[PDB]
């Protein structure tokens, strides 16, 4: 069962995330399996976000 | 029927650390303590 | 014996290893950052275990650059310092690299 | 139907076995590529066509938690056993349903209803023996195997809820000092 | 009927009661603690309800020594210490034992 697991994380047109929070200037965003520390996201409005989290 | 199916049913002490850690620690099973 | 990242938050990351093999306390591990302007290696120390085979460690390095998937290895040991008669007259880093004359050691 | 009703307990059975795949398989995302791929890799020959189809229906879909997606197959398999017992509902219904009151009123058994930690089929086969309509046995048993710490009471009385609440027909509990005459009960089934 | 003890920690203890057997608060109930050296008999005092048949209570001795799993019985009444006339010129303790006389004041 361990392979399967292996090749699961090691599989990952673009990829696209969804928000699920808000309030107060802080956002929750989850489905991004390409992830990089304090990278500049850019949200639909124009607006941008920094992620201090993982 | 009833109880003489429980008296059928009713037919060395072991534990494993599950965390430790800042000099405390965990254990689990053991219900002899 | 591979390791795996899987939850990184400041300096202080966890890690997952098979069910095999989990390092003892204050044991060093090898990680890599694969950015190009910002390429570097990692040393982290062990700090507690969490179970599930679960650790944390303590990033010896800015953790900026970092990303999940990146594979860890260990070396069995703590952290070592090099020590010698020749060793004073000269500066040095908190890993014990030298700084005046980069490359100088190795064989104390 | 029952052995679609056996492969469904079969795969709740191992899914249950296993924390890692339900850890992973409640992610909430929008695609769902990588996870019938995945279920094509772990025994996609091990089960039929429809229940299959069902199985990649099921978690294609975005699901809160990962306790709903257990208990999904489970109830799956309940309705999919009751459907098939209709294809003498009434008998039934009443065979379940003074079963479970009588066991229940039992309170020896009861208290060695408790199920933890025990061998996986050994309390299975005590409590049949200690225990008659063949679904309803069946569906009993498939009961018992797939509790984890739960009051045994309130899941056959929620068994019988639901047995009764397929039917457009809704129970209500009655109290008197004795039974009534037949022609005063089907007068007051009438108002 | 009686109980079982699920949780213990300082002073506060916890027991569970079979269905229509839970008592009202306020009422004494005693346990049962053996040992080579240490063996007494606890009394305890319900304090409130945590639902699901378990209730939470404190006790009035030294909570060392006991284990979990023991049987705890129930007297359904509330806690009591004899009056009257013969109280006089004596020393009695929380629970109204005599302390001076071991025997003394248990008619009243």
């Amino acid at each position: 069962i361990e392979g399967a697991i292996e090749d699961y994380v090691s599989s990952f047109r673009e990829e696209i995330g969804t928000v699920i929070d808000a309030g107060d200037g802080i956002a929750h965003v989850e489905g991004l399996p390409s992830v990089m520390t304090q990278e500049l996201l850019e949200f639909p409005g124009g607006v941008l976000g920094v992620a201090l989290n993982l | 029927x009833x109880x003489x199916x429980x008296x059928x049913x009713x037919x060395e002490e072991i534990g494993t650390v599950i965390d430790a850690g800042d000099g405390i620690a965990h254990v689990e099973g053991l219900p002899s303590v | 014996t591979a390791g795996r990242v899987v939850r990184i938050t400041g300096p202080v990351v966890d890690v997952e290893f098979p069910r095999g093999s989990v390092p003892e306390l204050f044991n060093a591990l090898h990680a890599e950052i694969t950015f190009g302007a910002l390429a570097k290696t990692l040393t982290l120390e062990v700090a507690q275990h969490l179970g599930d085979s679960l650790v944390r460690c303590i990033s010896m390095q800015p953790t900026d650059g970092l990303v999940r998937g990146v594979e860890v290895t260990d070396t069995g040991a703590s952290i070592s310092v090099p020590v010698g008669d020749g060793v004073k007259g000269h500066v040095f880093n908190a890993l014990g690299d030298c700084l005046d004359d980069p490359g100088y050691g190795k064989d104390f | 139907l029952t052995n679609l009703a056996d492969e469904l307990a079969s795969v709740a059975k191992l899914l249950l076995s296993e924390t890692a795949l339900n850890k992973h398989l409640a992610e909430p995302t929008d695609d769902s590529a990588p996870k019938v791929r995945l279920l094509e890799r772990l025994l996609s020959d091990k089960v039929s066509a429809t229940t299959l189809d069902l199985l990649r229906t099921a978690v294609s879909n975005r699901w809160s938690t990962e306790s709903n997606l257990i208990d999904a197959v489970e109830h799956t398999a309940r309705l999919a056993l009751l459907k098939r017992a209709e294809i003498e509902v009434d008998e039934v219904e009443e065979q379940l349903f003074r079963f479970g009151r009588v066991l229940d009123a039992e309170p020896r058994l009861s208290a060695l209803l408790s199920d933890y930690t025990t061998p996986a089929e050994g309390r299975v086969a005590l409590l049949d023996k200690a225990l008659v309509n063949q679904t309803a046995a069946a569906l009993l048993s498939q009961t018992v195997g797939l509790l984890r710490g739960e009051r045994a009471d309130e899941a056959v009385i929620d068994l019988a809820e639901l047995a009764v609440s397929r039917r457009g027909e809704v129970v209500a509990h009655v109290s008197a000092a004795a039974e009534l005459s037949d022609a005063q009960r089907t007068r007051l089934t009438e108002v």
